[PDB]
């Protein structure tokens, strides 16, 4: 048995809205079981394809396949939130559909956060932006604020936001974000321990890749060694899980305990005011 | 470029 | 974070926890065992061919290779029984690659005496008329068990298999039967498996669906598995990696979802000897 | 018989 009436308080206080990005090859082989295990605990859970599917409930983006349209189904994905579900949550979960995501450690983090500030979180990176980028991979979220300055201040200036359809789907939001003063939050718990993370665990307890030109180690804005000392206890995100290991996870994660072990919540620190982040790490 | 695992 | 009921069951059942290894895994295998799950026993011992200053591995009297494995288990009882057998009331067999929940094995082994000669694990039926426990699973049997094992089955030819060749885990099953010691019933009180001899995707998600696999014709009690094969206190997987070790590690031990509160179900009360749980 | 993979 479990206690859970402070992960259904947070639940209602904190709306976590979830798009994830699929294509009608992944709609079984993937995506249902992003459905059947992480996704339903989302406030609203959304599948964004170019096809639309009985299963997911699937919304058609006006737009083709391939990599070189991932930009373009991002930023209508964002439009057609703002368009019908911008007062439907507080924050906004872009994933993929070999993202794992622990979305009651995501109600954690962002509880203090009004969805009023300016701010998404993920795992930040280095290049192409100055403030940072999020790996699109461990998924990034967005306030309600972040969403409207998105969909009604760059998509419309060209000079901000990239027209065409082609590129990194994360360092182009990253630079929309940028050019209208959206914050690249730091997803770190207080003692430092990434929450956000774009491999499957082993690999960031166990890095393998030595400091050996390795993109990971250049990337990366706050400088680890990772180990087995990489992850919080309240960590959010993996990427590259395979269907079969959404359910591992789960079970893991959600059911398996040790006998008379008992976590106990740390505090939720008080609410912020309008643009203000958490003293930094 | 692609980043990958 | 909290874990008063944890330690009070640390104190109350003692268990020792030997792991099979050879000197070719002391460093690939091992040593992994020893840094994840093998420090929460009550006491930790590696039985190899050959010594081991970080492991402080015992050295038995037996060569190497699958046909002496049998050798290796008559072998490391009877060291146990020699030096350690009032140091613990619970003794743990695993493989270099088995991962156990100690705290779960506690849980199960909190009701039974000592003294009622029985032991646990994963139950097959071929070979032995009341089933035998995966190797690779981990079995663990009373203080009484080891007794009888050492002191009555061992000694007898005719009891226990005095060649060191066969299924480890086929024989002790054997030597155990012939002195009366019981196969336990190692299921949750909802009848979901506790002890695994492979690693959790293979449970939770059967791929030999193929029903001519080994395991479904072995299997004592009747499952199909699936995403409702195994328990909340599941207590051993198998064929996990040395990696692996760290991840179950993590993802039992560190990693939870925020507000959801594991809540324990209150301790069965002692069974008298020669007792097991019903159903 | 042989059990392992
Ligand atoms: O032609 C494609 C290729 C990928 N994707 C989606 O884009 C994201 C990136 O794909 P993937 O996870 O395969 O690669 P990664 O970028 O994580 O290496 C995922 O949500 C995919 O389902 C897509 O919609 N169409
Ligand atoms: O020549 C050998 C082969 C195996 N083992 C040990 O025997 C057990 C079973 O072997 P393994 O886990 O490799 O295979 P499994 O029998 O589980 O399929 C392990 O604890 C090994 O360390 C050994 O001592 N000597
Ligand atoms: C790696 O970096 C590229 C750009 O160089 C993309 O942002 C890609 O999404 C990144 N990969 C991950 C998993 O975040
Ligand atoms: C499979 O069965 C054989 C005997 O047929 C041995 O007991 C072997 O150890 C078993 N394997 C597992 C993983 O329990
Ligand atoms: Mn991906
Ligand atoms: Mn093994």
């Amino acid at each position: 048995h479990e206690n859970s009436t402070i992960a259904e308080r947070l639940y209602s206080e904190v709306r976590v809205l979830c798009w994830i990005m699929t294509n009608p090859s992944n709609h079984q082989k993937k995506a249902r079981h992003v459905k059947r295990t992480w996704g339903k605990r989302c406030n609203k859970l959304i599948f964004m394809s170019s096809a639309k599917d009985d299963e997911l409930d699937a919304v058609a983006l006006p737009v083709g396949e391939g990599r070189n349209n991932l930009w373009g189904k991002t930023k209508e994905a964002y439009k057609y939130i703002y368009e019908h579900h911008i007062n439907d949550a507080d924050w906004f979960l872009k994933a993929d559909d070999d993202t794992y995501t622990i979305v009651e450690n995501m109600r954690y983090m962002l509880y203090p956060y009004s969805p009023e500030t300016p701010v998404y979180f993920g795992c930040k990176f280095k290049p192409y932006v100055k403030q940072g980028y999020m790996s699109g991979g461990a998924g990034y979220v967005l306030s309600r604020e972040a969403v409207r300055r998105f969909v009604v201040e760059a998509l419309p200036n060209p000079k901000l936001c990239k027209s065409d359809n082609s590129g990194a789907e994360d360092v182009e939001i990253g630079k929309c974000l940028q050019n209208v003063n959206v914050l690249a939050g730091d997803s770190r718990d207080s003692n430092g321990r990434g929450r956000f993370f774009p491999f499957v665990p082993e690999h960031h307890l166990i890095p393998s890749h030595t400091d050996k030109k390795f993109w990971y180690w250049q990337y990366i804005f706050y400088k680890t060694d990772e180990g087995l000392d990489c992850c919080s206890d309240n960590a959010i995100s993996f990427h590259y899980v395979s269907p079969n290991q959404m359910y591992v996870l789960d079970y893991l994660i959600y059911h398996l305990r040790p006998y008379g072990i008992i976590n106990t919540p740390d505090a939720l620190p008080n609410k912020l005011a309008v643009g203000e982040l958490m003293p930094e790490i | 470029p692609d980043t990958r695992p």
